[PDB]
């Protein structure tokens, strides 16, 4: 799975998280089996 | 206030919206103990002290 967010919201990308992403549009299951891998992209994704 | 003599307000006799507070993402932290910030809206108190 892959996409862009504001860095403040990386915390929402985990099993059983909550907020304007994790409630609506990218819920992860409470028994998720995998890795969440994130980095700053201000050099690519800001204008 | 200056932390040597921090201020405190009692909050009472009112209707809260902790979702609006939790949605103020300008808050660099919202760390909670004995409660989860979502569940505050389902839950209520004799007083809140800020």
């Amino acid at each position: 799975d892959s996409f862009v967010i504001r860095g403040d919201e990386v915390r929402q990308i985990a099993p059983g998280q909550t907020g304007k992403i994790a409630d609506y549009n990218y819920k992860l299951p409470d028994d998720f089996t995998g890795c969440v891998i994130a980095w700053n992209s201000n050099n690519l994704d800001s204008k | 206030a200056s932390v040597y003599a921090w201020n405190r307000k009692r909050i009472s006799n009112c209707v809260a919206d902790y979702s609006v507070l939790y949605n103020s993402a300008s808050f660099s932290t919202f760390k909670c103990y004995g409660v989860s910030p979502t569940k505050l809206n389902d839950l209520c108190f004799t007083n809140v002290y800020a």
